[PDB]
RNA sequence: AGAAGACCCUGUUGAGUUUGACUCCAGUCUGGCUCUGUGCGGCGA
RNA sequence: AAAGAAGGUGUUAGCCCAUUGAGCCAUAAACCUGAGCGCCUCAUGAACAAGCGAGUAGCACUGUUUGGGAAUGCAGUGUCAAGUGGCAGGUAUUUGUCUGCCAAAGUUAAAUACAGAGUAGGAAGACCGAUAGCGAACAAGUAGCGUGAGCGAAA
RNA sequence: AGACCUGAGUGUGGCAGGACUACCCGCCGAACUUAAGCAUAUUACUCAGCGGAGGAAAAGAAAACAACCGUGAUUCUCUCAGUGAGCGGCGAGCGAAGAGGGAACGAACUCGUUGCCGAAUCGGGUCUUACAAGGCCUUGAGUUGUGGCACAAAUAUCAUUU
């Protein structure tokens, strides 16, 4: 705790490049509480809701609609330009995972967001993160 | 056989052919080829002259398979022709074909008299071997 | 097409006459092709992180001329001379807009 | 064989021959000569080899 | 002479000059270590130190 | 794919953004211990390249080694004999520090079979390596076909014998042809082979 | 007294024999006839273990490299997956029916390719290929008058039922032709030799003469 | 008698010690980059 | 006598004894047998345009290693790639053509070692024969000895 | 309040530690000796020292050799070759590789990446004679990616009942 508090000072005192500055600049509350409430209602179906609809379709020989979640799946939805909006968290612990992520949405002209999350995105979709 | 040795004969002679004055002692002149330019200079110059120095270019990583070129003369081509087939060989008629690279002998040379005219298939040949088998009545056919 | 060999031991085409076959396509033939997705990824990352201390130095005096000094500064720090030419030529494209 | 002792020569200055001798004391072999073709318990001259 | 640089001889003398350098190794740096001046101080009293 | 952006971002190590992240990391790593366990690897693209999966028995440890050459530990710098063997400071160890980091993990955590590691961060004093280990008694690792070979008892300390990737580097097993003829399979396996006086039976 | 002896160079200065202080570095062949016997005993125990398939799998005829050995042939590692397809045969399937397969070998000529296709065409006509189920025969397989008369070979190469390595036939005795009686052979060999031996040495002299 | 002269010499035998012997090595010092960031300037080319 | 075999027995044994064969009997698994053979359960063979391993390779200095020599491999530190390709082609450099292969991740039987190991059991020998051969044919690493490391018999 | 992340404490289920160490793998590393002296060199990348496995280990599936009519993972053997290689106070001395005859050989596969899918995965319970490569159930890990399909021996995706 004495070095997670000095880690926060040191990221503030030093001059930060514009690629990590952009995660300190976050979408506001009215657009974040609107966003995660829309990510909540199109969250993926759970394990019981996916164990059913398949055991109720093995009887038909006897995925409704959701948000794209995951760092391998959301990347494909931009290379294909299928996503209409991407919502990026701001505090992934190796930051290089999504450091490139706003510039991919910018090269392909998908609207993106950097919201104050990774606990609040996983709560919206049923994960921890 | 130990019984055939000089040891068994001079057994009892208490010096074993090494003498009373100067004994048999461990390495009285050095170990090995020590002193080749110093105290064995007369031995190394007289018997082994061209030692001690450098000569020529350095062929780093010599491969002795591409520099393969064995040699046979015209008088030894009877070594490669079967005894059934040399007797039927006459100049101006049907001559036996000798495939040299199947026998060693990458190059034909032209020493001596060729004792049987034949068609030689050789990778290499010389001036005086080509000249001397076309007059004898055969030929030489190049191969790879 | 595969240029038949002349049946004697020396010269051009100096081999055994053997009815040569054409070269057949391998999976390693796909290295000499343009990697248009591997370049698009590298163009996004380069437009993200900025420039090296080498890449800023090579083109801060590629503005004032000094092209053989840019090549000498690359070969000192890249070692190779083909890579020194290419790194200087990659800086001249970033200066071309 | 014949060489598995820690014998050393006593040198010169005692009225004993210059051969390696068994170290230690309190036993009948101690001080006895070792490591030669002529000592007992020592090694044979030119011990035989399997690459003959 | 095995114990100290000044030891030994037939008279008890320091052989070499007994003022050693600042850069002498440990073992060689004995005597008057880096003496700016020696002898009986005739005059004032200079403060000692760097 | 998602890897290609992670892989090309870790090739821009000298750029100003990655020099900021490694600045912060090298600060907070030299205020931790020599051996530190992580939940997730610092470079997940390079950990999974090197063998890590997000399974149950896999586990990653970050190990610190000090930089610089090898001071020969002779007493007081005094050494004896021939003058070629007189040097103390300019001598250098014949193992790289990545191998030394892998051996310090596996000599310390004996119940774990380490597979290879990777470079994480440098300082002026230290280097850090995330060493991937795996628990051989975990029921996931024993039943999984592509990792269950590590449970066999010939892989017990692969790090202490030079069988990891960094081990195979300082043995010279990156080369195969005329550049490794003295050292295949081992220098000792070739020394013994080239020097043993062969006695043919009938000769 | 040394005399007219050769300068020795005997190379025995590196602690090779086991004395009282040295473990040695020495390798003796006293088990040569007992490992000779062991390998044969273990090849007869293996030829029973595999029966009735051949003890050694089929290998192609490949040439030898390095112009010393051009005129020789021997047995290769495996058939390339173009000699196998020219024999109408799947390379993954051929490894199960007794054929060694080599993905690396490149087939740089048609004579060396057709020799090994004929080894595969001979092998499939000698092949019996027992059924999986000896009641329900699935394909062209044995018919149990073949799956009972079947035997194996211990022919040390797998060349019992494909034949030996095919060397070329030596040339028949012929007459000296019209050209070969008067055409100089050394001058044509040396002209071809000197063309490549002085290529560049004379090709720069023209380059030193096309430019002024 | 004692003990392969403790004097002297020989040996291409040592060893303790010394030193502007010969070849080096730690240590001390000194320069370079590094660790090493942020501002306003100044002498420079 | 398909047995001559070589050990024992009061003195030299094919016949005195044990042995020396064909074969009999009994087997926890594992091993081997139309991948032995049924049943249940469970898998599933065959038919009907993108890229491929980055403090990595290389380069510089130093150290070592090598037959590897304008540097074979490695190590430290500085520096640090390319892919609208790179590596090896045994004299350094720039430039071309050619040929081979695709580093920087992982497992893999047998053929090889056992140069002072060990388990279970065989075959022995132009060897030694009680100062020999293992130190030890014996209550031998023992009695003894030394603060200790260790040394170490006789018989 | 709660969450996530980074760290604690206990409970439960496990594992490592020492021995042996002939051979083998990684390091560390001499000197006597030889050069008729001696310092490079040699002894020797050996002894001694430290660490680690196995019944063998290590190597191994081409960023290989070659320069051919080409060869085809590793290992080993004879030979190459005490070398008209090479290294060396070019002294003393040291010292290979390719090719060829063989031994062995059913000898090959698995990730990562890419493309297409996206928890189909893993662990715990429990039920089937069953700590099932079976069902059924679990927020418990896991989407900061487990798994499947295709990638030169390739001719590709899903269906399904034969
Ligand atoms: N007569 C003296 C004895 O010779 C013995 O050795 C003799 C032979 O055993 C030995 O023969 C060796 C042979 O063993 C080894 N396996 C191969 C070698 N080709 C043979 O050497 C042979 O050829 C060389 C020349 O090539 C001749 O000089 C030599 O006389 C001849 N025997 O060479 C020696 C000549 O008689 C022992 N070295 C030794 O007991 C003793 O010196
Ligand atoms: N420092 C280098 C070493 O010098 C040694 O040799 C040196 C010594 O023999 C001798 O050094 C003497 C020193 O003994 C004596 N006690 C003091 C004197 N100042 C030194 O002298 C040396 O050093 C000074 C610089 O400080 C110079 O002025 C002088 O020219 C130089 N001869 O002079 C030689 C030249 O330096 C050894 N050859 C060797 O260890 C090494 O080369
Ligand atoms: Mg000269
Ligand atoms: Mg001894
Ligand atoms: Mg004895
Ligand atoms: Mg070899
Ligand atoms: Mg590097
Ligand atoms: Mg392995
Ligand atoms: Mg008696
Ligand atoms: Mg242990
Ligand atoms: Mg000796
Ligand atoms: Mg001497
Ligand atoms: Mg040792
Ligand atoms: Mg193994
Ligand atoms: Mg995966």
């Amino acid at each position: 705790v004495t070095m997670q508090r000095k880690k926060r000072v040191l990221q503030r005192r030093l001059k930060v490049p514009p690629a990590l500055n952009q995660f300190t600049k976050v979408l506001d509350r009215a657009s974040r509480n609107e966003a995660l409430k829309l990510i909540k209602k199109y969250a993926p179906e759970t394990r019981k809701a996916r164990r059913e609809r398949l055991h109720k379709a093995a009887e038909e020989k006897k995925a409704p609609l959701a948000v794209v979640t995951g760092l391998q799946e959301v990347t494909r939805a931009i290379e294909k330009k299928q996503a209409r909006m991407v919502v990026i968290a701001n505090n992934v612990d190796p930051v290089e995972l999504v450091l490139w992520m706003p510039n991919l949405c910018r090269a392909n002209k998908i609207p993106y967001a950097i919201v104050k999350d990774m606990a609040r995105l996983g709560d919206a979709i049923g994960r921890k993160t | 056989p130990t019984r055939f040795k000089k040891c068994r004969h001079q057994r009892g002679s208490t010096f074993c052919g090494y003498g009373r004055v100067g004994k048999h002692r461990k390495h009285e002149s050095g170990r090995g080829n020590a002193g080749g330019m110093h105290h064995h200079r007369i031995n190394f110059d007289k018997y082994h002259p061209g030692y001690f120095g450098k000569l020529g270019m350095d062929h780093y990583h010599r491969k002795k398979n591409p520099m393969w070129k064995p040699t046979i003369n015209l008088n030894n081509l009877s070594r490669l022709i079967a005894a059934e087939e040399a007797a039927k060989a006459t100049k101006g008629g049907t001559l036996p074909v000798v495939d040299l690279q199947s026998s060693g002998y990458a190059k034909l040379l032209g020493n001596g008299h060729i004792q049987v005219p034949c068609i030689v298939k050789a990778r290499y040949v010389s001036k005086l071997a080509d000249k001397k088998i076309r007059k004898a009545g055969g030929a030489v056919v190049l191969q790879a | 097409a595969p240029t038949p060999r002349t049946g004697i031991i020396a010269g051009f085409n100096k081999g055994h006459v053997t009815t040569r076959r054409p070269r057949q396509p391998s999976p390693n033939d796909r290295f000499a092709v343009p990697h248009k997705h591997l370049r698009a990824v590298k163009a996004i990352i380069a437009d993200l992180v900025g420039l090296s201390p080498l890449e800023k130095r090579v083109q801060e005096f590629l503005r004032v001329g000094k092209e053989k000094r840019a090549l000498k500064y690359c070969k000192k720090r890249l070692g190779d001379f083909t890579a020194a030419k290419k790194k200087r030529s990659k800086m001249e494209e970033a200066l071309r807009h | 064989s014949g060489m598995n002792h820690s014998a050393h020569s006593w040198g010169t200055g005692r009225a004993v021959a210059r051969i390696p001798r068994i170290s230690g004391g309190g036993t009948s072999t101690s001080g006895a000569g070792a490591f030669g073709n002529m000592c007992r318990g020592g090694r044979m001259f030119a011990p035989t080899k399997i690459f003959r | 002479p095995v114990e100290h640089p000044h030891g030994g001889g037939n008279h008890q003398h320091i052989g070499h000059p007994s003022t050693v350098s600042r850069h002498s190794p440990p073992g060689q740096k004995v005597g008057l270590i880096a003496a700016r001046r020696t002898g009986r101080i005739r005059g004032g009293k200079a403060v000692k130190g760097a | 794919g998602a890897f290609m952006y992670l892989n090309e971002l870790w090739k821009k190590k000298s750029s100003d953004v990655m020099r900021f992240i490694q600045r912060i990391r090298s600060w907070e790593f030299r205020h931790q211990h020599t051996v530190v366990r992580l939940r997730r690897p610092t470079r997940p693209e390079k950990a999974r390249m090197l063998g890590y999966k997000t399974k149950q028995g896999f586990c990653v440890f970050r190990v610190r080694v000090r930089r610089g050459g090898r001071k020969r530990p002779v007493h007081k710098g005094i050494t004896y004999g021939k003058p070629k063997t007189s040097g103390v400071l300019g001598m250098k160890l014949n193992k790289n520090n990545q191998a030394v980091a892998e051996q310090r993990l596996g000599k310390r955590f004996g119940n774990l079979r380490v597979l290879n590691s990777y470079w994480v961060n440098m300082d002026s004093t230290f280097k850090w390596y995330e060493v991937i280990a795996v628990d051989p008694m975990c029921k996931t690792i024993r039943r999984d076909p592509r990792i269950n070979w590590i449970v066999n008892s010939v892989h017990k300390h692969r790090e202490q014998r030079g069988l990891t990737s960094a081990g195979r580097k300082h043995r010279g097993l990156r080369h195969k042809g005329h550049k490794a003829s003295k050292l295949r399979p081992s220098y000792r396996a070739a020394w013994r082979r080239n020097n043993r006086i062969v006695f043919l039976r009938k000769r | 007294p040394k005399g007219n002896n050769a300068i020795p160079h005997v190379h025995q200065k590196k602690h090779w024999n086991p004395c009282s202080s040295q473990k040695g570095n020495v390798k003796v062949f006293l088990n040569q006839p007992a490992q000779k016997h062991r390998r044969r005993r273990l090849r007869l125990l293996k030829a029973k273990k595999v029966f009735p398939r051949p003890l050694k799998a089929l290998r192609p005829q490949v040439n030898c490299p390095t112009v010393r050995h051009n005129m020789k042939r021997r047995l290769g590692r495996g058939f390339s997956p173009a000699e196998l397809k020219a024999a109408g045969l799947n390379p993954q399937y051929a490894a199960t029916i007794g054929i060694r397969v080599d993905s690396r070998r490149k087939n740089k000529s048609e004579e060396g390719m057709n020799v090994n296709v004929q080894r595969l065409k001979t092998y499939m006509s000698k092949l019996v290929l027992f059924p999986m189920n000896h009641k329900k025969v699935q394909k062209g397989e044995a018919s149990e008058e073949e799956v009972k008369a079947a035997t194996q070979d211990r022919s040390r190469f797998g060349d019992a039922a494909v034949g030996a390595v095919v060397y070329p036939s030596a040339e028949t005795p012929r007459a000296v032709s019209a050209e070969e009686k008067s055409m100089c052979v050394y001058a044509f060999l040396k002209k071809n030799h000197s063309a490549v031996r002085f290529f560049g040495a004379r090709s720069a002299r023209a380059a030193r003469k096309e430019a002024a």
